[PDB]
RNA sequence: AAAUCAGAUAAUUGGUAAAUACGGUUGUCUGAAAAGACAAUGCCGUGAAGCUACCAUCUGUUGGAUUAUGACUGAAGGCCUC
RNA sequence: GGCUCUUCCUAUCAUUGUGAAGCAGAAUUCACAACGUGUCGGAUUGUUCACCCGCUAAUAGGGAACGUGAGCUGGGUUUAG
RNA sequence: UUAGUGACGCGCAUGAAUGGAUUAAUGAGAUUACCACUGUCCCUAUCUACUAUCUAGCGAACCCACAGCUAAGGGAACGGGC
RNA sequence: CUCAGAACUGAAGCGGACAAAGGUAAUCCGA
């Protein structure tokens, strides 16, 4: 029982900003502060090409700082904000000031209620529960 | 119409395809025409105090 | 009348993909025919069903809010989407673009044709805009001590469904507040995300496929559609 | 040793050997499939790379991420001044392949084209085509054309790039074969004849939202290390001779190096046939409106403020293509029609243009027009003139 | 529509700066100001052109003959069977 | 031994077209034409191997002086402390 | 986590100045985490000086049976020569 | 020749070049 099943469509092209090992903020109230990036789904690489995730992706991660109940296990998360500038159909490039993610079950459900900070557009279309829990969506 | 954006540092008039965007913890977005713009406004320099700005030109007209 | 089940692509989250008020319905642009069917079939003559997108996204459900006097779109909104909307809208209803740091208007605002509940931290100007435009009395609250009311509670002029963990006390306060009966429950087979699973207005209810017979019963019963 | 981890090879062999090109303007070694369907049409055309800009369009394409929204896309502008037609050329099909049967020259061959035959025009007595002039007998020409009608499979027009219309150094024109595709040999010939000593416009050939092919020479990068050339992965930075090498030139047996292993050498100045570029606009060097839109409703010329960098002002007509194409600014290019007419989605897409950027490229420009810069700084040049 | 590959481009966004471009500034030296120079690029910020990257963008067809296999007609061998 | 790179084998892991089943579907297994293309990111170990964590259409098995030191590297092995 | 640490110890082959057990300061001494850090890496780009380049002048050395394109074959069982 | 106060002023920069320690917790040796 794994994967991204609750994704609602195609995810747009975003410059991949979070390779493996990347540690990002965790914006949910799950009680985990951060997410250590282990893999990213749907990737077959080239030799020695680091697996990379971006806004909207579903990663496989672990919790480095947070509730002792959460760390030491392998969880899935969904990237919300990234600091790596990507580009949108208007030609403008954007970025947030942090790298943020929300722990989720493979079905696309969040474990948590409030999501701290804004969530990127590119995450909403893909993940309606995440979108539901957004305070703001840019 | 040709829809024009405004630069959140100097309030210069921006057209499509040029420039970038920042998004702070607040959710406050900013839209910069120039790298030089971004650098300043993220260095937290006050637009008013820089001469080529429209801010400065406001203060002193 | 009856509550109908649908699916947007494979998701049950219809609450995310459309906005239903007594005067209009909004649905996202790329939908399957079956979606549109389940909507048009019931609401077609009576209300405009308006296909749109907001900031070029299909989430119109969570990003805007409104009742039959008004529509409040986020600053996410592209000019053309706005125009499209004004042109698809009866002249009675007015449309406004708000700048609220909290950009999901559908998440941060629940409204029926009288009362509106807002995110505790929302801008005063946003408040009086909801007030003036929608023509409503506004109260800042938290359903189930969660700040997203639009997401965690659903309302028509008759009654409302709220997050299943709302205490009896809370339920009372709110009922008194909105001047309508409230009921705690779940939708879409156990989900606590009631807003995402349900849309309703005075004569019609759409909800996700997996909503159990029991749950729909609950809905039909509190929303007083018969 | 079976090699340890399997990755794809480091270049396309079909692109080797990697040396420079003989063909300077484009060389189409195929012209589109010929069909009897339509009256004879002219196969390709010649132009020059001016600059790039970006566009804002609205997408009607259904099913797309972008349906009914504004997109911004990169675009190349290619100046396309009128080509002149000089001659006709018949080809025979022989068991050893095609062959040139004959070339019918007009009376009018302007000096600059004659330049082709000379390395320097001005130190020469300019003797070229003299005998074709003094001896010119229209009857004979007609006889030759009739000849071609009689014996010929393929008909091509000998075409003339008139360089005098541009501002560049090179004034010496270009001499092309543009094959003629149309049903009956005879009509091909008639057509060809109609063309002689006349000027052909890009509109004659290419339409809007039409799909294009661009033929030309990659920019020369000179002698290239292996990393730049084939994109090998660079060796460990600790490596004694240097790390920009490939590690193993080959195994013991065979006793030599295969043509397959990457090595140093020239990169750049090759010929490429790039396929399926979309035409966002075709415009006349007369319209001062040519850079504007239904949505714009103001005067705009495609030439960016301060002019296209390292190119100039575009006074002539032009084609504006989606994306980028081969070569540095000022490289001539041959735009050929698609081998088979393109039926796919991107090719059917009707293009609605909203913004075309005239903003300076020499810097980061915020002004779309002089008038704008001036209003901003309160200098009226119409005022200084007055 | 994406991934891996292939071939290019540089409008945009990034990267690069010994254009020593313009500004800032430490120590010294020219009586001072002004203007500079020396500290193998003093240091710092922005920095056009160029080069450059999935860290940017564009583009990557159509027939014929056949294999395995499934069939038509069919004889050796009245019937049978690719 | 690894790194780098190229090519070959087919006793085919995946992809193409098929035959077979104790082939309902889904999945799987046996076989045929067949390499044309692909066959990845990390823990520990000098490691070949092995074992685990993962993504993946798949994470096939091999050759080329047990491919590849005037290509590196020098952890292992095998001088002198 | 064949790594590190703490424990257990049917110690191949621990053990008492052939010293056993400890141990602050201490170390260009062996090992493991972690924090900061970063071009080690993902993934490679760009800039400077000196070279390699070309020129005037000057001007060696290693090595050298005979020589120098391969496929197979046989052959002192991997030929360049047959 | 040392030390301390207050106020004003700059793109919040100011040991501006030069000079100039990265930390922490463990294990083994040898004081
Ligand atoms: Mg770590
Ligand atoms: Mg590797
Ligand atoms: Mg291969
Ligand atoms: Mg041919
Ligand atoms: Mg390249
Ligand atoms: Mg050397
Ligand atoms: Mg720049
Ligand atoms: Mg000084
Ligand atoms: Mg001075
Ligand atoms: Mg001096
Ligand atoms: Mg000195
Ligand atoms: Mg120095
Ligand atoms: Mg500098
Ligand atoms: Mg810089
Ligand atoms: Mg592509
Ligand atoms: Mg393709
Ligand atoms: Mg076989
Ligand atoms: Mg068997
Ligand atoms: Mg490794
Ligand atoms: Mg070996
Ligand atoms: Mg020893
Ligand atoms: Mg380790
Ligand atoms: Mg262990
Ligand atoms: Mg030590
Ligand atoms: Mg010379
Ligand atoms: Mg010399
Ligand atoms: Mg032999
Ligand atoms: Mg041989
Ligand atoms: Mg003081
Ligand atoms: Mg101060
Ligand atoms: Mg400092
Ligand atoms: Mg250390
Ligand atoms: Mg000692």
């Amino acid at each position: 029982a794994r994967g991204r099943g609750g994704q609602v469509g195609t995810k747009a092209k975003v410059s991949l900003g979070l390779p493996v090992g990347a540690v990002m903020n965790c914006a949910d109230n799950s009680g985990a502060k951060n997410l250590y990036t282990i893999a990213c789904f749907g990737i077959k690489g080239h030799l020695s090409k680091l697996p990379s995730a971006s806004i909207g992706d579903m990663i496989l991660c672990s919790v480095k700082k947070g509730s002792p109940k959460l760390r030491k296990k392998v969880l899935q998360a969904i990237v919300i904000r990234q600091r790596r500038p990507w580009r949108r159909r208007d030609g403008v490039f954007i970025y947030f000031e942090d790298n943020a993610g929300v722990i989720a079950n493979p079905k696309g459900e969040m474990k948590g209620s409030q999501i701290t900070g804004p969530v990127a557009k590119e995450c909403a279309d893909i993940w309606p529960k995440v979108a539901s829990n957004a305070g703001s969506v840019v | 119409v040709v829809r024009t954006g405004t630069c959140s540092f100097c309030e210069y008039r921006i057209y499509p395809g040029r420039g970038q965007r920042f998004i702070a913890k607040d959710g406050r977005g900013f839209f910069f025409l120039t790298k030089k713009a971004k650098c300043l406004s993220l260095r937290k320099v006050k637009a008013q105090k820089i001469t080529w700005t429209i801010a400065r030109r406001r203060l002193w007209k | 009348s009856m509550a109908r089940r649908c699916q947007f692509e494979n998701s049950n989250d219809i609450g995310v993909f459309c906005k239903l008020t007594s005067a209009y319905c909004l649905v996202s642009v790329g939908a399957s025919e079956n979606f549109y069917s389940v909507f048009e079939s019931e609401l077609v003559p009576h209300i405009p069903v308006i296909h749109t997108s907001i900031g070029g996204t299909r989430i119109v459900g969570r990003v805007t809010c409104g009742n039959k006097n008004g529509l409040l779109v986020p600053n996410t909104c592209n000019d053309n989407e706005l125009r499209n909307i004004r042109n698809s809208l009866p002249d009675n209803v007015r449309v406004r673009r708000i700048e609220e740091k909290l950009s999901a208007l559908g998440n941060c605002v629940v409204a029926n044709d009288y009362v509106a509940l807002i995110h505790p931290d929302l801008d005063r100007e946003s408040e009086e805009i909801i007030a003036d435009t929608l023509g409503v009395e506004v109260f800042r609250t938290t359903i189930a001590n969660n700040v997203l009311v639009g997401t965690y509670c659903v309302i028509n002029n008759r009654g409302g469904l709220v997050h299943p963990l709302a205490s009896v006390e809370e339920l009372d306060e709110l009922a008194n507040l909105l001047q309508i009966p409230l009921c705690a429950g779940t939708i879409n087979r156990g989900s606590d995300v009631i807003g995402a699973g349900l849309v309703v207005n005075d004569w019609a209810a759409f909800c996700g496929l997996d909503t159990t017979s029991t749950e729909i019963s609950v809905v039909e019963n509190i929303f007083k559609l018969n | 040793s079976h090699r340890k981890f399997e990755a794809p090879r480091h270049g396309s062999l079909g692109f080797r050997p990697r040396r420079r090109t003989r063909h300077h303007r484009g060389r189409c070694r195929s012209f589109p499939k010929d069909d009897p369907s339509k009256k004879p049409h002219l196969t390709a055309f010649t132009g020059f790379k001016a600059g790039m800009t970006h566009i804002l369009r609205e997408v009607d394409r259904s099913g797309s991420r972008h349906n009914k929204k504004e997109v911004v896309e990169a675009v190349t502008v290619i100046e396309c001044p009128p080509m002149t037609i000089v001659g006709v050329v018949g080809y025979i099909d022989t068991p050893r392949g095609l062959r040139a049967l004959t070339t019918v020259w007009a009376k009018t061959i302007d000096n600059n084209t004659k330049k082709r035959f000379y390395k320097n025009w001005a130190n020469s007595n300019k003797k070229a085509f003299t005998h074709h002039e003094k001896n010119f007998d229209q009857k004979a020409q007609d006889l030759l054309l009739k000849r071609i009608e009689k014996y010929c499979s393929v008909v091509r027009v000998i075409a003339h790039t008139n360089m005098s219309k541009l501002n560049l150094r090179q004034k010496k024109n270009h001499i092309l074969e543009i094959q003629v595709n149309g049903g009956k040999v005879a009509e091909k010939v008639a057509f060809a004849k109609s063309l002689l000593e006349k000027e052909v416009k890009v509109d004659s050939i290419f339409a809007e939202n039409e799909m294009l092919d661009v033929l030309g020479v990659t920019k020369g990068k000179g002698f290239a290390g292996v990393i730049k050339r084939f994109g090998v992965k660079h060796l460990q930075k600790k490596t004694h001779r240097g790390y920009r090498k490939v590690g193993c030139i080959g195994a013991w047996h065979p006793s030599r190096i295969r043509f397959t292993v990457p090595r140093a050498g020239q990169l750049g100045y090759h010929h490429r046939t790039e396929t399926n570029k979309k035409v966002y606009r075709v415009g006349k060097g007369d319209d001062a409106s040519n850079a504007s839109t239904a949505g714009d409703v103001t005067d705009k010329a495609i030439t960016p403020l301060g002019g296209f960098p390292h190119y100039g002002v575009v006074k002539n007509d032009f084609i504006m293509i989606k994306g980028c194409c081969v070569g540095p600014k000022k490289r001539v290019l041959t735009l050929r029609k698609s081998i088979i007419p393109q039926t796919h989605g991107a090719a059917k897409e009707i293009i609605n243009l909203k913004f075309i950027d005239t903003s300076s490229k020499i810097g980061h420009g915020r002004f779309q027009t002089v008038e704008e810069k001036d209003k901003f700084f309160g200098r009226d040049r119409t005022k200084k003139v007055e």
